């Protein structure tokens, strides 16, 4: 009557701050992706497992092991029959599309006066085809945040360039800007997709000026 | 009443069934972990790949001591090894031994293929064990390299030789009575299984007669 | 009746909920779950060895997003170097006391007996107070030899530190000799190090023995 | 607790709402009362059609008594009747009187149409009223009947006369000057509004040229 | 405060409720609302009379469905003709007893003054116990006539009974002359019903006179 | 506290037992449409306000007035203009169709020795085309329920005949049976479509041998 | 307000070359000054999705 029944209600109310504790810990949960830790591991792995193959040329799969020139490779159209190319995994866009942010502090040798700092390369604007992979024409800005004397200032120079799919290589190149600084330059395989290995360099003396080692920024 | 307060305590348990339900479901749409199967898989792909003290023709034992002992001494029969690192399965494997393991890649002759490289599969059909034999097979294969794409055709090599414990690497020459016959020598050391850097030969002077990386099959 | 129909129905609903709440504890305790964690960070290191590093030998690299290259020296000074916070965030210091530690030999020029085995058995070891970075130990370095005539056995004592950062234990030489030993960690995940019998001055290797934490 | 019990009260509710809904949602489904404006239409409908007492040119007041006064008197100016039904707007009305109504119906001649019976119109023009007036209109209208489909041509002639309330007969002539004109005589009688038993005419003898049911427009 | 919050949720959600009930109560009543009702079977009436009729001017047609015709002496005898149960399930007796009705003349013959009016007056009126069918009245007519020379007044008392399923009653001749009113009804609705004063022998109508009830 | 909130239950629990009763209301409400009540009336009425036309001719709508041969205006194909069959509302098979069961009491005349009793149409089967509107072919079983000597018999024929769309007419002779018992004959304008007056009669007679009126059973 | 995103239908474009059918308005951020109700300072990007004779050409 009322004892068993008013009692199974302090029962029940146990599983009320318990399904709500465990709330908490599907949110702890999902911070920890196992299968994108591995994910980590393994890119981090690959990174150490240099080119068999010749510079500017395209190692096919596992099927065969055969060498391909770069812009004949990436055709559009399938460079060779398997083909290594046209499996969606490589050539899937999401990831590799930009107006994406990238930040990151640039240490240098110091061609440029000042002391060491951030730099934040993010992407404008980006043209292609409509398909169109290979090749993706874009326009950035890059600022940096440096102190002059007196307060912090932002250096902020627009670029224009290109990202190489196969080079795995972003190059931004200054527009016409009396500043004219200096070209930076960008590649992938850090083994996430996400982060980048870049320097500052001179066009003519294509030279590196400095390291900056940038990461995405979370959209949200 | 007794019936009353009832129909809303069901309610409040049909509740949390909902409040669960919007848990189990927002679980399953984060994926499930990877199958411990594949860090496992790393360790591996890892551990194949520095290199090992000693000089040649001789092979380290198993286990925790480093200690290097001549290649030769396998198998006593008995544990030539003080650990006795041998006698565990990672040694005396059977898939290891397994006969019938086929190694395949893109064969690109430095010599004769005036074609496009071609597709060369080094396969083993046949290799001795007895009983407790922790170690390696003196074993049979075969060699086959497609002439052409075009023509359709397939030269296939029978082969003969065994597999270095130490060296790691797979030595296959022609059975015979051909005299010309083409032989083969795959290394092992990535540390993987799978994977292999074989090269095509000639049984005379081991000589490389052309190269393919492979993998199994 | 009336009573008893409507009282069962709360029971065995508590618990097939109770049920799908634990069984998601679980799934989320597989994705914390810690022995996962050192196994994949184990991991981790292996590539951290490979390649031309980042930061110095003597440089300890802070991790991670962002890299910087501080002193092995330089932590932990308790001043943080890291915005990251390593330099104290590493709750645990490898180094206790009291541990023993048996070598199995496997490359000896170094001693003219060569032994099997050489126990190390750690006396004290004490920190000071200012200084997280280097704590310093006292080792009595045990050996059971068989000599052609009798039989020998020994307990060198010897002075030495364990760093923090390196996870190196180097110990002073007991001999005016100057053969010293250098074990260096992977640390907890193996307890088991490498001891390399050294010319302390030369830091010439000539003796290799695994060891492995005694229990 | 205080927090608690409340919980489920609030879901108790929720519950309510729910049960009713399936309810309110379950009433929509049948239809919704048709609109007394229904029953009225009938009780209409079944009205205008039975004999009444009065031989011709009498008619009966409206109200509950029966009783007959001849056609004429209307009006005084005052009740002629002692009930003074009149007095009541079914009789005043101005829908009734109301000018410009038409009347159609498929005309079929006896006499004059070759062809295919077609379209007649018998349409009010004009009608006097003064101010008072209970009564019936001494009016004008248009009588139009098609040629034909094909020519799509029509004869429209205009009419004059009366409308008499006891014989509840509409009875148009030709103006004039026309010499030959037509004319037309409708019977309410159904006692609906609508629907009339018209009939062209010849002005002359009242002679049946053709015949139409009609019904407004 | 928590207190607080928390009382208030279930008043304006009990009235919220209290409104969507009472809201169909009322679409219901609609359907089934009285006045409706008569409205309708009134208009039914209308189409019975409409047509060379089922059952005879003497029989009773009970309807309906299935048609069926029976004596009207036959109902009610308290034995059930009908399936249906007309017989009996007509709650109410038409004839009440000590009412007034007013009769405006519209067509007198009949008379020699043709009165204006003429007041039915029902003094008496019981039903044999056994009998349903009829219910046997007393009444007095009244009139209030000029004569030529003076005023007359008159209050003739009559027999008469009510039959069931007729709705007419018959007032026998008050007078030795075989004057004789018959008034049949519709009813409840109405009250109201047509009076035709006849020669009772013949039934020749000779005075119509539409009776009002007074109330 | 305790008292206003454990009050305003009892204010609730009102509402529960006033949603029931609510529920036999809307449950009462059913059975009486309005709008269904209405239209017996109409029908109703319809039944007593002859033909003006001429038998076995089509009266058109309210627009014109005009008669048309009953064959030829049931074309299947539209007899006129407007017209008056094409308009869905009369055209409509569902109402029409067969399948029903009718059951009535059949007076006799006494052609048939027997006293009265109840007959029960029902009707078997329904061919036309797949449109077919006009003429509908059909199958059933007729049946009474009589009384031999001896306990309660049911005499069943089986029967052939059509429907008349326009003749609002159903004629059902029967087979070949030995008993070859009267032919029934039901004609529409009840005004109700469910309900239909019936006669038994001779073929070669034409006469009237019984009267049944017929009332469609539900099919629940 | 902020965040909205507004679809343009042309009906009368003297003015582009391409003339798009469409034309996108996204709203980035919006902030009012502390002292002003009666500006509120905008950041806009228009986005078009144009077809070029050549190619296509998307902008923002």
């Amino acid at each position: 009557l009322d004892p068993r029944l008013g009692a199974n209600a302090f029962l029940i109310i146990r599983l009320d701050r318990i399904i709500e504790k465990l709330r908490t810990k599907l949110d702890e949960a999902e911070k920890i992706d196992p299968e994108h830790f591995v994910s980590e591991i393994d890119a981090r792995v690959t990174k150490i497992e240099g080119t068999h193959c010749e510079k500017r040329t395209f190692q096919c799969g596992g099927n065969e092991q055969e060498c391909i020139s770069d812009l004949l490779v990436c055709d559009g159209h399938k460079d060779c029959h398997n083909a290594h190319d046209e499996d969606p995994d490589v050539c899937d866009t999401s990831v590799v599309k930009a107006g994406n942010v990238f930040s990151g502090t640039s240490t240098w040798h110091g061609c440029l006066a000042r002391e060491d700092h951030v730099t934040r390369i993010t992407i404008t604007a980006s043209k292609r085809r409509k398909f169109f992979t290979a090749r993706i024409w874009l326009r950035a800005l890059v600022e940096s945040e440096l102190e002059r004397h007196g307060e912090n200032v932002t250096s902020s120079f627009n670029a224009k360039g290109y990202y190489n799919f196969a080079s795995r290589r972003l190059i931004l190149l200054p527009t016409d800007d009396h500043d004219d600084h200096l070209a930076v330059v960008c590649s992938f395989n850090r083994g996430d997709n996400e982060r980048a290995e870049c320097h500052r360099v001179t066009e003519a003396t294509l030279h590196q000026c400095a390291d900056l080692f940038v990461t995405l920024e979370e959209h949200d | 009443r007794f019936q009353y307060l009832v129909k809303n305590q069901n309610l409040h348990i049909d509740y949390l069934a909902k409040k669960l339900h919007d848990i189990e479901e927002e679980y399953n749409k984060l994926t499930h972990d990877v199958d411990k199967k594949t860090i496992r898989q790393l360790k591996a792909r890892i551990s194949n790949l520095e290199e090992h003290h000693c000089d040649e023709h001789e092979s380290e034992c198993r286990g925790d001591v480093p200690e290097c002992i001549h290649d030769l001494l396998f198998c006593d029969g008995e544990k030539d090894c003080r650990d006795g690192s041998d006698e565990d399965p990672e040694t005396c494997s059977l898939n290891i031994t397994h006969v019938g393991s086929s190694y395949t890649g893109l064969a690109t002759w430095t010599s004769c293929e005036d074609l496009n490289p071609d597709h060369a599969i080094v396969t083993i059909t046949a290799a001795h064990r007895k009983s407790f034999f922790p170690n390696r097979v003196w074993l049979r294969a075969t060699l086959s390299y497609e002439l052409d794409e075009h023509d359709h055709t397939v030269s296939t090599t029978q082969l003969r030789g065994f597999y270095n414990f130490g060296k790691r690497e797979l030595l296959l020459a022609p059975l015979k009575g051909q005299s010309e016959g083409y032989g083969v020598i795959c290394d092992f050391n990535l540390g993987d299984d799978d994977h292999a850097d074989c090269k095509i030969v000639v049984p005379s002077s081991l000589f490389v007669c052309a190269h393919f990386n492979a993998q199994r099959y | 009746q009336s009573h008893d129909e409507i009282i069962d129905k709360l029971i065995e609903r508590t618990n097939k909920i109770t049920t799908s709440i634990s069984h998601v504890e679980s799934l989320l305790d597989d994705r914390l779950d810690p022995k996962r964690i050192r196994k994949a960070g184990s991991l981790r290191h292996r590539v951290e060895e490979l390649e031309d590093p980042s930061c110095d030998e003597h440089e300890h690299q802070c991790g991670g997003d962002d890299p910087q290259c501080i002193s092995k020296l330089f932590v932990c000074d308790g001043h943080n170097d890291c915005r990251n916070g390593e330099d104290e965030k590493d709750c645990t210091l490898p180094t206790k006391a009291g541990d023993k530690f048996i070598g199995d030999v496997c490359f000896d020029h170094c001693t003219k007996r060569r032994p099997e085995h050489m126990t190390l058995a750690f006396e004290s070891s004490s920190i000071a107070a200012f200084f997280t970075p280097i704590a310093d130990l006292h080792v009595h370095i045990e050996i059971e030899s068989e000599t052609d005539e009798d039989e020998s056995e020994v307990s060198m004592p010897a002075d030495g530190e364990y760093s923090f950062a390196d996870h190196r234990l180097t110990i002073h030489p007991p001999e005016e000799d100057g053969l010293g030993l250098v074990g260096e960690f992977d640390g907890y995940n193996f307890d088991r190090f490498v001891g390399h019998i050294v010319h302390e001055l030369s830091e010439e290797v000539c003796a290799e023995f695994i060891f492995h934490r005694k229990k």
